[PDB]
């Protein structure tokens, strides 16, 4: 009654026979902004069906010497649909997303799986060079991974000088492969502003790290990918203008 | 004028002094508030979240293989696995956790504590283990027989997957300060030890080497007291 | 008591009366579904 | 919540159906295994209090925040002596400030000057804050130092040290030391990308001195910023950073001779 | 006396300070007011 | 009015007759077409405070208003130091006070005096206020520096600056800074007229300072005036001077090299 | 509070209680005929 | 601020003296007391 | 209590069976054979106060408890100047506090710093509170010296000396100057216990002080510490020392050259 | 009066009020049975 789950989501459906239950982001839902927070004077737009379902993203084969990998949200479907449509002609945006992260497997497979979204998650230099003029910054891809996404080079500082062991302090999900093969979290609109660019910030961002290694004995399936699909819950877009790319 | 006079400590600046100050921006009015999730109100709120142990932080370790505990299927029929000490402000394992930093800002604590123990094996591996905790005393316990008489917990791996053995408070004061050994063992709480109950069985074709992450965090009673400051930074480079 | 301040601003007091609300359910807690203290999580 | 919690006897129990200490992690819940659903424990009143741990009472600390010279010299000399407000210059109010995502808070700087070899001598300063925007003084006899419509304190070295009360004053609704963006907008580079995480709603102004006088003052002053936070509010307490630090606006680590989070032991097996 | 002790703070000359100050001239009556036309109390009339 | 205005939801017209953007500027009004009578807007609540830019609080800066010298020699020396009262001497509180036709305030005057290279030695200084009929004191041991029935101020180098509250003391209703007239009768001159626009009620007297011994102080001594407004009253708001001052007090300027309120563009059609 | 005088002068306080009368309709619209919002300003 | 002027006494520490001073630690709450047997409250206690 | 004690009148008795003059001692009680109860007494009330003999009038005294030494010398100096906090260093507040078993109170310490010949100059010094577990300053220049999360005051030579309050911080309900046991467990040896009689529950960390400059300061300063009680509450009282002391941490006395509680006489039966 | 004391702890505060309470028989006499005055303490 609990392990089974339909969630729909415009004309999506994504179901599921082994999962813990939903987490809900710092225990608010994704509401639309009220009057009193706003401070823009022209009237949003709320599409409410086009930009609001679940948007799959590619898959990413899990190997036993992986790292892991991390997206930015308001940047994957930035060029793909509706969404991203109507996120390149508008200068304001708000929005919630639910998330959910596909990853099954044999009754005779090993591993856990960490997946966690953390607000403005900042990419770190790596390097030893105190001077201006050396020291090394992150690339555009890098930053900005797109619908694609990017890889960990030390994952157990995050790639952010932040340890890893106390990145439970975000709202979290496990992966363990003999509970569970799915975990979703649904997180609201995070921000110190209220409306902002959906182009030039990124909110947050989800990460996929294995704590666990994947095992298994010679004669199974050697083929485990990483699915996820995003929902943007209560969209909202101000500020139209002409189309922007980047 | 009020005939007034001065006392000792006049035209002092004290660090924790709370006195008003002249204001800069006369008739000022700030950037009003918006409602941001997520806001925490103690430090009471980081400590009552898990984060992972670091149970082996010995060497030939890399950063990821540093937060695991080895479990395989053992020839003698009762072995010892991992054991850890219980104080949050020692140098150990408690250090990698949000509570111990916390625990490191302040320097004396009071309160439960909890280990939470998680198994990520297959769905076909069974088995059972026994942690145990123990009041100080003497040394670490040498076989389970000995180590089975404090504060234990018999842990199996059915569907769930994850043991919380509480640590209760057992200290003879009212509170325990935040510091290691030497002359200072008077504040020691005591080694929390893992041992095999039955054994890691595993049926064939199936790998027979599994990982537990242990999560630790704090009661409703845990409380702190007097800050200072942390000992994980001493040197800076100018910036 | 508790130095009143003396001016036209806010900003320039002291710290004024302390706030308890915890609330640490936000944090420990985040799921739908309340668990029970005697259950099983999952079933 | 005036104290900490209290405990209620507990007793044994031998039936089936209840669990208590099988909470599964896997739902990314914290366990709530309690005492009393556990080993036997007492009835015991606790009057520990809680109010030390609050953020009120954990940020009310002053710390050094920044540290400006003042030469003064006789042939290459400057006069006045700059310094762009930031905190994030020296590790210990860094680290303290950034767990944390977005604040918002009241400041109390306070000033400190000295000498060089140490010495307090009658000499009269001139504490200057310009606000973005406005011009910054060139010169220890600049026109920028009439203060008209700008805030000021006239000061000496024998008096006591300074204090002002700042407020909020971010054109948003709370600071925030994270900002995963760009400030601009077209084509951002992939080789050298010096604009990323660049905190656009952060800056505030830069803080200004010089020793009022008519022809010079041979005297090195160095003067030490403490600015101590009040009515302070946290959002998304972010995990403490565990590597040293190595640049002042742009969180970096060194990717080589990695800082491991915990000590080494001689085995896993073995407590000491 | 009434036992006081001093602030930082003390013997500055703050620019944007409501203070007050010494009276120069002791029972002082200035001239009386008349009605002069376009009397402006805020600069947000200018703007407009 | 605490707050700056209110926005109400507003909805599109598809009809005749109604013409809100229409306002015709030969009629000397200002256009009075709101955004509710525009383009669709929202309901928003505006909290921003309209404090700040009244009178009162634009014109409580104290701001630089006269220097006054005192050599105090050996043989060509004078010992007294007169100074006229009057604000036109520094470009910065004159073109902020210039905005407006009529005024009428309180002020704060704050005497801060300091020694040529630099230093404050415990001297006591005797500050005097000559209104317009007394004699003014002639040499530092003068007649007039009994101070009876005269306001005087006595304070050292050393103590903090001396600060005293000015009443109105205008003959007139308010101040002026614009007198369009002529203070005497009869013929007038064509080629230099010295006596136009001279303000007859705006004469405060002469402020004076001496330093109080017996012998001689070998000291040059640089004194300076701040005076702050307090119970500002103004009227007949006039345009702000684009032109730079070039007299004390008469409003000229270059008949050549005239400079133009903007800057230059490179073509008229391009916004950069 | 706001810092009230000690003295028997009125001139030597501090500043008193704002006024927050604008009345901007004497600059913005000095006219006799009172123009309606939405009309033509010439007939 | 107020007319005040200072006495005879002024910059003295006297060594009987009941006067506050100022808390280093602000927010302290000390441990709790237990009941302890043979509390003395004068030294004519001791002299009977 | 606010008086002594008043006298009833008492007359004489001439009858068996009723002894007030014959308590047994040996019951361990004191006798309680009053005035009345004997020879013939008056009618007196009694005015005189038993205020001053309370413990809280008994131990507010301030006392001299450390003195600390500054070299600050030039080539073989140290800077700071740690000193860790016990009262058990002067024979004076140690014999007055060494008569009872636990105490619990507050302090008001307070810092009185002079030069090495005498002389008072305007150096600003820095008193540092070090609690347990935290790193000692190594060095005048050292990371410790920051103070944040750490309390500190910060005053010159010729200021009044400082005073701080300092509360009741022991992990235990109360102070104790006699610990019969063992800090730690095991064997303990025969020939030197220095771990006998160590107070646990009475270390309060170390005093620090150094003086704020940037290159040094030929000077050699010597502070001393005044601690007064107050809020006092005593328990379980201990007979008075008569002996000598002889070291810091531990009771002794010397076995041979004994004194004696009295001095002699020439004979016992001579009251001279 | 009294020196009542200006800050929000409470042990930075002056002596408070006395308290008389001397209680001396439980030094004096620390025994079960009362004895009377007048009377022999052993019989």
């Amino acid at each position: 009654s609990d392990r089974v789950a339909q969630l729909t989501v415009g004309n999506s459906s994504i179901t599921t026979q082994e999962a813990a239950n939903i987490v809900l982001a710092y225990g608010e839902w994704p509401e639309y902004c009220p009057d009193t927070d706003a401070t823009a004077v022209d009237k949003p737009t709320r599409p409410d069906v086009s930009v609001n379902r679940f948007y799959t993203l590619d898959s990413k084969m899990w190997q036993e010497n992986s790292t892991g990998w991390y997206w930015k949200f308001p940047d994957v479907l930035n060029k793909t649909g509706v969404f991203g449509q109507n996120a390149q002609f508008h200068y304001l945006y708000r929005s919630g997303f639910c998330l959910h992260v596909q990853c099954n497997a044999s009754k005779f497979h090993q591993g856990a799986l960490l997946v966690a979204v953390i607000p403005e998650f900042v990419i770190a230099g790596r390097g030893s060079n105190t001077k201006p003029n050396e020291a090394p910054h992150p690339g555009f891809t890098t930053t900005f991974p797109g619908t694609t996404g990017a890889t960990f080079h030390d994952p157990y500082v995050l790639d952010s000088g932040v340890p890893l062991s106390q990145a439970l302090i975000y709202p979290h999900q496990w992966i363990n492969l003999r509970t569970n093969n799915c975990a979703t979290v649904i997180v609201p609109y995070i921000n110190a502003v209220p409306f902002d660019s959906a182009i030039n910030h990124s909110n947050f961002g989800l990460i996929v790290i294995p704590v666990s290694p994947l095992k298994y004995s010679s004669g199974a399936t050697t083929a485990i990918p990483i699915t996820i699909t995003i929902a943007p819950l209560n969209s909202e877009f101000g500020g139209l203008r002409q189309a922007v790319s980047q | 004028g009020i005939p007034a006079e001065l006392r000792p400590g006049t035209n002092q600046f004290l660090t924790t002094d709370d006195d008003t100050a002249a204001p800069i921006l006369p008739g000022f009015t700030p950037t009003p508030t918006i409602h941001i999730p997520g806001e925490v109100h103690s430090l009471l709120e980081l400590c009552r979240v898990e984060t992972i142990l670091e149970v082996n932080n010995t060497t030939e370790a890399t950063g990821l293989t540093r937060l695991l505990i080895p479990v395989s299927s053992q020839n003698k029929a009762d072995e010892l696995c991992a054991a850890f000490m219980v104080d949050p402000g020692r140098i150990g394992p408690w250090q990698s956790t949000l509570v111990g930093q916390i625990c490191r800002y302040y320097t004396q604590w009071s309160g439960s504590l909890k280990v939470t123990f998680m198994f990520t094996g297959s769905f076909m591996a069974t088995g059972k283990m026994l942690v145990a905790y123990s009041p100080p005393g003497s040394a670490q316990p040498a076989n389970r027989e000995t180590a089975m008489l404090g504060t234990h917990v018999i842990w199996d791996f059915g569907l769930q997957s994850s043991v919380s053995l509480v640590i209760p408070w057992i200290s003879n004061t009212h509170f325990r300060t935040a510091k290691t050994g030497g002359n200072y063992d008077y504040y020691t709480a005591g080694v929390v030890t893992l041992w095999y109950q039955t054994n890691y069985v595993v049926p064939p074709e199936t790998p027979g080497e599994a990982y537990i992450i242990a999560m630790g965090a704090a009661q409703d009673n845990f409380t702190l007291k007097i800050c200072k400051d942390t000992d994980e930074v001493t040197q800076q480079a100018v910036l | 008591f508790t130095n009143i301040n003396y001016y036209k601003d806010s900003y320039a007091a002291s710290a004024t009366r302390q706030d308890f609300t915890q609330d640490p359910k936000k944090f420990t807690q985040p799921v739908l579904d309340s668990i029970r203290e005697l259950s099983a999580p999952l079933n | 919540a005036e104290s900490a919690a209290n405990t209620t006897p507990s007793s044994h129990r031998l039936e089936t159906g209840r669990v208590p200490a099988l909470q599964a992690a896997e739902t990314g819940a914290t366990s709530n295994a309690t005492d009393e659903n556990m080993i036997e424990t007492r009835c015991v009143v606790n009057r520990n209090g809680v109010l030390e741990t609050t953020i009120n009472h954990f940020f009310s600390r002053s710390g050094l925040v920044g540290v400006v010279n003042l030469t003064d010299g006789g042939t290459d000399t400057t006069g006045y002596a700059t310094w762009d407000i930031d905190i994030m210059g020296f590790v210990q109010l860094r680290r303290k400030c950034e767990m944390f995502t977005y604040m918002r808070f009241n400041a109390e700087f306070t000033f400190v000057t000295t000498t060089k070899n140490g010495e307090a001598r009658p000499y009269m300063l001139q504490y200057m804050y310009v606000p973005p925007g406005a011009p910054k003084p060139t010169g220890r006899d600049a026109f920028q130092w009439q203060t008209a419509t700008n805030p000021s304190v006239f000061v000496k070295l024998t008096d006591p040290p300074a204090q002002v009360s700042v407020p909020f004053m971010s054109p948003a609704s709370a600071y925030q030391w994270f900002y995963d963006g760009y400030p601009t907008f077209g084509q951002h580079p992939e080789t050298s990308n010096t604009t990323y995480g660049l905190c656009p709603n952060n800056m505030m102004g830069t803080f200004a001195v010089r020793v009022v006088s008519r022809e010079a003052s041979q005297l090195k002053l160095q003067t030490r910023v403490y600015m101590k936070l009040k009515h302070v509010r946290a959002w998304v307490p972010r995990p403490i950073r565990s590597q040293p630090y190595l640049l002042k606006n742009f969180p970096n680590y060194d990717s080589s001779k990695i800082t491991n989070s915990a000590r080494d032991r001689s085995s896993i097996k073995q407590a000491n």
